[PDB]
């Protein structure tokens, strides 16, 4: 009696991370007199657009498709066929590299889990896109050789390979650039066919 | 009985609570009375106006009070439940449902769509149907103000 | 004795990263000004040239170590200039004391007279201000806001 | 015929409410007919459809803190244990009623009906809020002396310990006490701690 | 004749604190586009991301997206209106008594 309950979790884990990969490591609380474990709480979340509404979703209900033969574990040869499905494809040492990136076996529980915590790399829409708009004087066009003389000099000195390439397509409107546009050249819905 | 004349059915309805002859007097929009006579005889028709003056005013009554009673009607089932609560106040601030929900709500785009979906199209027609009524008027009357 | 609390090392601090562009742990005798009108000081160029700082880009350069010895010297300062040593100044540009003065008129002036103001620095200040149909600039008021600073309830 | 249906809303109904009153003394609780689900239908509800474009993409986004059997499910041993760092005490006394909207299977399908059931749980809104707002006239506040009367008072005759506390948690904003956001905290749009 | 270098200052001072809001954020923009031109030249060959068109849009998801924002300005619009106009014949009717 007092006991019922702490008994019955030992279930939770055997789904979850913790065979398929303790990192995540969890703290079970409740002392003996149960009305003291209130003090182990889970507060304090939402920073900025973590699981980006245009990333995120399309990717776990996608599972069925990419999960070929209909066990929630994923070899290599199940990435190998949904590949040929896309277009093209990664070899094998390239595809075995991204099995070595996971714990192993890249399975419903491990799959989601190695996603979930990967939010760092680029940048949110608004801060690249704000880039330009927090530049021009209030609002007309900005000009590209100005744009040429600052990638060349005032920071991290881009090559002229690296410069010209980035700067070829750009839609520019005479002298300048259509800038949103042109960050949405750098990130928007777009290019496929790139993981997982 | 039906409908009467326009002036001749006001003396019936002066002379009903009698009313002295002298101090009254028929024009025709003015009203003409004296000081004294009128005022109290003017009370004593709450009195006595019963029937279709009381009657207009209590449909009227009726009218208010089905739509407009409130107040106590949820207030027994809310209140029995008060006393569900009563009786366990020590435990209740130790609960379930409390914020975790909120912050991303802000940054995220067309947030509330499926039922809104259901909903899109009459709120697009009739707020355009709306707009051209609830234009075209005093919007009119705009050349006819000047 | 008089010194510089904590609070006003963070003030000045906060400014000076962002206003050393390039990182030299170091500002220009120019940004000199600037920053104790950021800071929420109001010096004169000739202030700042009672102290040792510049017109120019491209002399000496200050640390935070020469500037906040010239903070604490400011902090020291009574003559800056009061509404009072203004509510002076307005009562010869009333051709008829009622605050309300001619805009053209203000214009000659500041052009002219004082430190000078530039073509811009006259055309925003008016433009800042309150035109009516009229031409009349309330002097007073328009002082209060100088005392007020650049930003009231609107963030515009 | 029915048995098969009942043996499944045993487990699902249950969900209100045979095993109530734990640690208050019991009371008349739900009666097992199948057509008394009529009954169940008391006020406090709202409904939703299946679809979410990006609504309730949110889960997806907190998933990973709170997990058990990552197919897709909250089964009836996890309560037990990641409660404990959400919000209150359990009580072999009051097992299935703290789980009482929820006692079993809630699957993608079923997910909807406990968020409906946020908008019903135990009396919501409608009962819980309206309560002491429908004391007043206009924009009020239940005045405070007046409801230290009654709880001395009004049929069962409280105990001193409860208003003690109750005296050092009472929200009065100015002359009285301030009982639709005493309630009405755990909703409203502007914090973000606890609960979950 | 002295008129006046203290009032003078005292323009300069609030005319400069305000414009300098440009220079200040402008610092950051800088940097974020001098981290994605370079982002968005690496990043182009990696093994778990920019999978989003070719196949994906066999979904839902982003599929009404793009409608609803053309769609939505006119829901907004009409009820705006919808609100200001009655209210404005209220104070017009006034007048015209």
């Amino acid at each position: 009696m007092g006991d019922e309950e702490k008994k019955e979790k030992k279930k939770k884990s055997k789904k979850k991370s913790e065979e398929e990969g303790g990192d995540a490591a969890p703290a079970p609380p409740p002392p003996k007199p149960p009305s003291q474990k209130r003090r182990a709480q889970r507060s304090g979340s939402n920073v900025f657009a973590m699981f980006t509404q245009h990333q995120v979703q399309e990717f776990k209900e996608a599972f069925q498709l990419i999960d070929q033969d209909k066990d929630g574990f994923i070899s290599k040869n199940d990435i190998r066929a949904t590949f040929d499905s896309l277009g093209r494809l990664c070899t094998e040492q390239e595809l075995d590299s991204m099995v070595a990136e996971a714990p192993g076996p890249i399975n419903f529980t491990m799959f989601l889990t190695i996603f979930g915590d990967r939010i760092a790399g680029t940048d949110e829409e608004d801060v690249i896109v704000n880039a330009f708009n927090l530049f021009d004087e209030g609002e007309g066009k900005c000009k590209e050789e100005t744009l040429k003389r600052s990638l060349t000099t005032w920071g991290e000195k881009f090559s002229q390979d690296e410069v010209e390439e980035a700067l070829s397509e750009a839609p520019i409107d005479g002298n300048g650039l259509i800038d949103i546009k042109k960050f949405a050249q750098i990130l928007t819905k777009g290019a496929e066919e790139e993981g997982a | 009985k039906g409908f009467v004349d326009a002036k001749k059915v006001t003396e019936a309805v002066l002379g009903a609570i009698q009313l002295d002859a002298n101090d009254y007097r028929l024009g025709n929009t003015k009203v003409f009375f004296r000081a004294g006579v009128l005022g109290r005889l003017e009370e004593m028709r709450d009195d006595r106006l019963g029937k279709i003056v009381t009657w207009l005013q209590a449909w009227i009554r009726w009218y208010l009070s089905k739509k407009e009673f409130k107040k106590l009607q949820e207030q027994r089932v809310a209140l029995l439940v008060i006393q569900r609560n009563l009786r366990k106040f020590l435990t209740l601030r130790n609960w379930l449902w409390y914020k975790l929900y909120i912050k991303v709500k802000p940054l995220l785009t067309m947030a509330k769509v499926e039922d809104e979906l259901k909903a899109l199209e009459e709120k697009l027609k009739k707020a355009l149907e709306s707009l051209e009524k609830e234009e075209k008027v005093r919007k009119d009357i705009e050349v006819q103000n000047v | 004795m008089a010194d510089l609390k904590a609070a006003e090392v963070e003030k000045a601090r906060e400014h000076f990263e962002i206003y050393d562009w390039e990182g030299e742990g170091k500002i220009d005798a120019r940004d000199l000004g600037d920053l104790l009108r950021s800071l929420d000081c109001k010096p004169t160029l000739a202030m700042v040239k009672k102290n040792g700082g510049s017109d120019k880009r491209g002399e000496k350069k200050l640390t935070l170590e020469e500037f906040l010895p010239i903070f604490s010297q400011i902090k020291k300062e009574k003559e800056v200039g009061t509404l009072e040593d203004f509510m002076e100044g307005l009562k010869v540009y009333d051709k008829a004391e009622n605050g309300t003065m001619l805009a053209a008129e203000l214009a000659h002036v500041l052009l002219s007279l004082g430190e000078r103001l530039t073509d811009i620095e006259c055309e925003e200040i008016m433009r800042v201000c309150d035109e009516d149909d009229d031409g009349f600039l309330k002097y007073e008021p328009f002082v209060k806001t100088i005392i007020a600073g650049p930003f009231p309830d609107e963030g515009k």
